[PDB]
RNA sequence: GCCAAGCUAAUACAUGAACCAACCGGGUGUCUCCGAGACGCCCAGCGAAUGAAUGACAAAACCAAUGCCGCAGUAACACCCAGCAGUGUUGACUCAAUUCAUUCCGUGCGAAAGCCGGCUU
């Protein structure tokens, strides 16, 4: 089937070279996963060794980490914005490593007031640890004008097809002004 | 053997206050309080013989929150007190 | 993949005929390389006689007759190595196997005492799960918490019976060594200087007892002592002193026209 | 019964050869658990449970050998340097 | 309200953001482990045989993937020396390595020649003519096996 | 080369073991002393994915809080453990290994719920 060597190749030298094996199974290939966004669904697939990879086809929740912070949360998925590849990519809505998705802004609102005491908590009662790690402690505006938008753009950080995760962390600094210009 | 001081556990600096340790526990000659182990005390007895140990308090009565535990520190007080001259005369090696 | 091995083949360590047979037995893996070992069925039928052929050599070993590091094997495909201790309770005989002056295998006889610790030579070290410092030796044995001034090269005495070190050798210079691989293999010498070029093959130089100067690889080097006087294991009877070609064929000469 | 006896109750056949007592055939019972393997499956629990508490004694060994060495060497610098 | 950096319009007009895999830039309170003169965060490393590692590598501001001193590629094998045959390429050259050949037959040499595709880091500017040292690595491309790890200048 | 019905094995297949049984860590509610201590609760196994750290270096004054007798001793540490890792390897590592957060486990992980002998258990 589909094979991953050389021998179909031309030299450099321009000339063709004259096969005379067969195909052998240790250089196989397979037929791509074409992630995409959906109820989850996924395949197993028997690997070299009797491993197995856990070809993901469709995916609408991951694990996200807030890298400034260092926590994370599992959230929902609720659209692609950029694709490096192809913009064609965008408009079918798969997803693959390193694209840019908008994810669900929520969780992260509520870990921030529980902890830095900023709403954007009842009782102040004896709990003023806020004041205490409040110093010497900013949060950006970027981040900070799309948490209370809704959504917030995060990065995808592992490998659909080869895992069956959509794993990722959230755009802060000169990434994030990056890609805000090519969207605009 | 040798009996000048005793050692004191598990009191703690940051909840009791000088005067109280001094009411429970009787030092004459010398106390002082360690806030690195935090819950160790040396205090010199005049005349303890036997010290106050072996009579009763070993383990057993206890104290407020902790139960107290003592033994003897085989130190006594005039090979500290006379480094400090020793240290004294260093204090003064330079000005 | 391989499961046979051609009598041609075979390693010329062992002693085998080439008009006896076609095949040579292979030996399975283990703690010891293919090339630089001597499987149980070669030791008990071409070295000791007490097996005919390979049918009465099957007899013994299933029977765990032969123990090997204190623990029967039963396999006549084991592949026995350098520093070995081989005992056979039955008709009460110890041996060691040790690299004769030539560089052939040779069966070194041992007592009671002896017969119970071992050499190893420490190649790998690592951090396994929980913070636990490994040592893997060049017999495949894995020590789970050495020395901690244990380094790679270094010689580690054993207790068979028993089952924890006793004692540490370090590699450095002045030290007594016993050459196991290349053409100098099975000669005793004397640590003298060792040249580090990193990525490539590091290079000792040794002194024999009589003054001779030779040099090999840093990987074929086996620390055995503090130096050649007090050393921590038997060695055959030459004591690893290499003579001339030239002597040699004279004395023999000489004992035969006597020997009769 | 839970403690009743079920060899007694096993169902036997009967072979009739001309000339040659009958015999009565019946099935080996499998899955009997008898004292015997009681004491076999409660000791394989025993070891499992000592043999990880041999391997805890073994780590402490280690930490006291490598932190006496590095009190040593705190007494020596310490010593030398006060005299 | 937290000022973070600017995007470097000098290095980025590659239709995505070029980053360092190693280290995260995007770091409030920075450590003292991969900090350079600016104090910006830049991953570097020592590779061995005694090579030193270029100036525009500890303080630059290029990204390249295949640099063996801010990169994972690692250098393992054979190290050779030869001369700069072209650079027309993007971040790569062809060195030419020439060797006299000895015929038994009639005693006497012959002029000979072979060609290499080296990766060029952006640490090193050689131009043709000029001497190289190169280190095996993994295959990087079709052709491509080694790496430039010193250039004598003429 | 084949179909249906009726019997019944497992080291085939599936399910599943609390207390004995420890050391250590993170987050949080009610009590006492003046920041300390006690208690209650959630999570803390091997391996896998993602994110954050470790994976070394190579001459005096002032202020706030701290240790010890006013600055001489001085591994570190608020009690039970006063030295129960301040120290992985290589020429070289984004490697070995440790700590924290989320999913794990949504590919996996029985003491085969196994079989034989010898002494009396
Ligand atoms: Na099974």
């Amino acid at each position: 089937g589909i094979v991953r060597s050389r021998l179909h190749k031309r030299k450099i030298t321009g000339g063709k070279t004259k096969i005379h094996r067969k195909r052998m199974k240790a250089e196989l290939g397979r037929l791509p996963a074409n992630t995409r966004l959906g109820a989850r669904r996924v395949s197993p697939v028997r690997a070299r060794g009797g491993n197995f990879k856990i070809r993901a086809l469709r995916l609408d929740t991951g694990n996200f980490a807030w890298a400034s912070e260092a926590i994370a949360h599992r959230v929902r998925l609720l659209d692609v914005v950029y694709n490096a590849t192809s913009n064609e990519l965008v408009r079918t809505k798969t997803l693959v490593k390193n694209c840019i998705v908008a994810v669900d802004a929520a969780p992260f609102k509520r870990w921030y007031a529980k902890h830095y005491g900023i709403d954007l908590k009842a009782s102040p009662k004896l709990q003023r640890e806020w004041t205490r790690r409040r110093r010497n402690h900013r949060v950006e505006k970027a981040i900070a004008d799309q948490l209370r938008e809704g959504r917030v753009l995060a990065r995808i950080t592992s490998r659909p097809g080869q895992s069956g995760r959509a794993d990722g962390i959230l755009l802060e600094g000169a990434e994030l002004q990056f890609y805000l210009k090519r969207l605009e | 053997e040798n009996s000048s001081c005793v050692f004191v556990s598990p009191i703690f600096r940051p909840s009791t206050t000088k005067a109280q340790v001094m009411e429970l526990f009787a030092g004459v000659k010398v106390q002082r309080l360690r806030m690195y182990r935090q819950n160790f005390a040396y205090a010199y007895l005049d005349s303890p013989a036997a010290a106050k140990k072996f009579v009763e308090e070993k383990n057993g009565t206890e104290f407020r929150g902790h139960t107290l535990r003592v033994a003897l520190s085989a130190r006594s007080l005039e090979k500290l007190r006379a480094r400090q001259e020793a240290a004294n005369v260093v204090i003064a090696a330079h000005r | 993949a391989k499961k046979h091995l051609k009598r041609l083949y075979a390693p010329k360590d062992w002693m085998l005929s080439k008009l006896t047979g076609v095949f040579a037995p292979r030996p399975r893996p283990g703690p010891h390389k293919l090339r630089e070992c001597l499987p149980l069925l070669v030791i008990i039928r071409n070295r000791l006689k007490y097996a005919l052929n390979a049918r009465e050599g099957e007899m013994i070993l299933r029977q765990g007759l032969v123990h090997v590091d204190n623990h029967p094997r039963r396999d006549g495909k084991y592949p026995a190595g350098f520093m070995d201790v081989v005992e056979i309770p039955k008709t009460g005989d110890r041996f060691r196997l040790m690299y004769d002056v030539k560089g052939r295998f040779a069966l070194v006889n041992l007592s009671e005492a002896e017969a119970q610790i071992k050499l190893m030579k420490v190649v790998n070290l690592y951090t396994a799960t929980g913070r636990v410092p490994v040592a893997v030796t060049h017999d495949g044995h894995r020590i789970r918490y050495p020395d901690p001034h244990t380094s790679i090269g270094d010689t580690i005495v054993y207790n068979v019976k028993e089952k924890k070190c006793v004692d540490l050798i370090k590699n450095r210079q002045g030290k007594a060594v016993i050459v196991t691989g290349g053409a100098n293999r099975g000669r005793i010498g004397e640590i003298v200087k060792v040249e580090c070029h990193p990525g490539a093959f590091n290079i000792a130089h040794l002194k024999d007892a009589s003054g001779a100067e030779f040099a090999t690889r840093a990987a074929n080097i086996f620390v055995i002592g503090k130096d050649l006087n007090n050393l921590q294991v038997t060695v055959p009877k030459q004591q690893g002193l290499r003579m001339n070609v030239i002597q040699e064929r004279e004395e023999r000469l000489i004992a035969a026209e006597a020997r009769k | 019964s839970r403690t009743e006896d079920v060899r007694k109750y096993v169902v036997r056949r009967r072979v009739v050869k001309s000339g040659k007592k009958d015999r009565l055939k019946a099935p080996k019972i499998q899955r009997l658990i008898t004292p015997r393997v009681k004491a076999r499956r409660a000791k394989k629990a025993k070891d499992a449970i000592a043999k990880v508490r041999a391997s805890a004694a073994e780590r402490r060994e280690y930490l006291r050998l490598i932190a006496s060495n590095r009190r040593a060497l705190r007494q020596r610098d310490h010593s030398k340097k006060h005299t | 309200y937290y000022h973070a950096h600017a995007v470097d319009a000098t290095i980025q007009h590659e239709k995505a953001y070029q980053r360092q895999t190693a280290v995260n830039e995007n770091m409030h309170r920075p450590s003292r482990k991969h900090v350079n003169k600016s104090g910006h965060i830049r991953y570097s490393k020592k590779i061995g045989l005694g090579f030193k590692t270029p100036a525009k590598a500890l303080n630059g501001k290029y990204i390249d993937r295949k640099c063996p001193f801010t990169s994972n590629v690692v250098i393992r094998g054979r190290i050779l020396r030869g001369v700069v045959h072209s650079t027309k390429m993007h971040r790569t050259i062809i060195i030419r390595r020439n060797y006299l050949h000895f015929i038994k037959k009639y005693q006497r040499y012959q002029k000979r020649h072979k060609s290499l595709a080296v990766h060029c880091s952006p640490a090193f500017d050689p131009k043709q003519g000029d001497e190289v040292v190169i280190g095996q690595c993994r295959p990087l491309s079709k052709t491509i096996r080694y790496n430039v790890l010193e250039v004598v200048s003429k």
